[PDB]
């Protein structure tokens, strides 16, 4: 599927904040994708980078949550730090197709599941 | 798991908003995360029914979208985008979590 | 997807009936057969299920004493026994098949007693 | 919090399969909660790994690990042949609030269930 506009809805405790995001560029040497915002800045936006592979699959995807800060005498604004986000996906050649929609789609779910909010939102073992 | 639905049959007439209301004697949120556990199915008199919309506000292929249903706790909603010529018939409410259960009519 | 259900009998007195499910088109590796007994009219209440991953011998109450379930895995079919039947075998018994803990998707033809 | 029975729904291609998952202990040695399916059999069942560590910066993660059985000819005892997996990790640093952590939770949650995604796993076509 080519890359297209994405929108999510119901982002955030709130579940309000929606995000609209689109591609920019697919980079040759890596064979990388890229997705982001228009925030009227080369840097502070949030970007998103989704990766196949091909042999042992494997799928990357990346997410870069920069933030901003009015710096002491500066007209520009500077990132201060960015969240990261990493999820890498290595099925291997026999696999099947409900295995592997299997797999994202309990990653998926169990990412909104208390345990895991409770684990990231808090920062706490369990 | 006891269920209670709507008073036995309504008046539909046609190309009304009639919505069956059904309520649960305990809430169905047994799924961590936040999805409800019911199914709504229509039942001609002649054969065997169908099932039409489960985790209380998904389609399933083969539907069409006039039907939709609203989720909560335990009261819920099965709102259709008007009446028809063949959308008649009893129509069933079910919690099929661990223990099934049935219950009601039209 | 697709079971078949087979014949309807009226015999009388409540000694013994076999009522069998040919299921076709899947396998017991996961999914769950249920025998959800329609009676008549409205109120069609649950009877049990065969599970291989939930135990396979699970029963609605007020109905253990005449109902038992067996299912062999060579003919891929289920059938299950009635040891009385006085009103209760109102009318027809339902067969139907779906996921562990998901809902009834396809149900067969029924058959009448 | 600490570990419960959690049973997720809404799993599946077709969406209406749900798996009920158990807490199976913690290891003592490096802190990674472990969450299991219960399968009857310890080495054909699915497992859930999840531990966030103490500082630079935190580090969250999170890695799912299914076998698919196979029944070997000439034996009785299924074999583990093939293996999904799959590996998450969160990088926030100290100064950060917990309104960004939240936005990128959800925003990653979602991004799993575009119609992008959809077709990057399932069909492992990339995108172009």
């Amino acid at each position: 599927a080519k890359l297209e506009t994405v929108t999510l809805g119901f982002i955030g405790k709130d579940g309000k904040q929606t995000l609209v995001l689109n591609p920019r560029g697919v980079n040759p040497t890596n064979g990388v994708a890229s997705l982001s915002q228009a925030g009227a800045v080369p840097a502070l936006e949030k970007r998103v980078t989704v990766s196949v592979s091909q042999p042992n699959y494997k799928v990357q995807v990346k997410i870069q949550n920069p933030t901003a800060c009015t710096a002491n005498g500066s007209c520009d604004p500077s990132v201060t730090r960015q969240a990261y986000a990493d999820v890498t996906f290595s099925f291997t050649q026999y696999s099947t197709d409900e295995e592997r929609a299997f797999v994202r789609t309990e990653l998926a779910a169990l990412l909104a599941s208390p345990l895991l909010i409770d684990a990231i939102d808090q920062l706490n073992p369990a | 798991i006891v269920m209670s639905q709507s008073p036995s049959s309504l008046a539909v007439s046609i190309g009304e908003k009639v919505t069956l209301t059904c309520k649960s004697s305990q809430s169905l949120l047994f799924s961590s995360n936040q999805k409800n556990y019911l199914a709504w199915y229509q039942q001609n008199p002649g054969q065997s029914p169908k099932l039409l919309i489960y985790w209380a506000s998904t389609r399933e292929s083969g539907v069409p979208d006039r039907f939709t249903g609203s989720g909560s706790g335990t009261d819920f909603t099965l709102t259709i985008s008007s009446v028809k010529a063949e959308d008649l018939a009893i129509y069933y409410c079910q919690q099929y979590f661990r223990y099934p259960a049935f219950g009601g009519g039209t | 997807v697709q079971l078949q259900q087979s014949g309807p009998e009226l015999v009388k007195s409540g000694t013994s009936v076999k009522l069998s499910c040919k299921a076709s088109g899947y396998s017991f590796t996961d999914h769950s057969l249920h025998w959800v007994k329609q009676s008549h009219g409205e109120s069609l209440e649950w009877i049990g299920y065969f599970s291989p991953n939930n135990g396979g011998t699970i029963y609605n109450q007020k109905f253990m004493g005449k109902a038992t379930l067996t299912v062999d895995r060579s003919s891929s079919t289920a059938y299950m026994d009635l040891h009385n039947l006085t009103s209760a075998d109102s009318a027809v018994y339902f067969c139907s098949t779906g996921w562990d803990y998901g809902p009834f998707d396809s149900w067969g033809q029924g058959t009448t007693l």
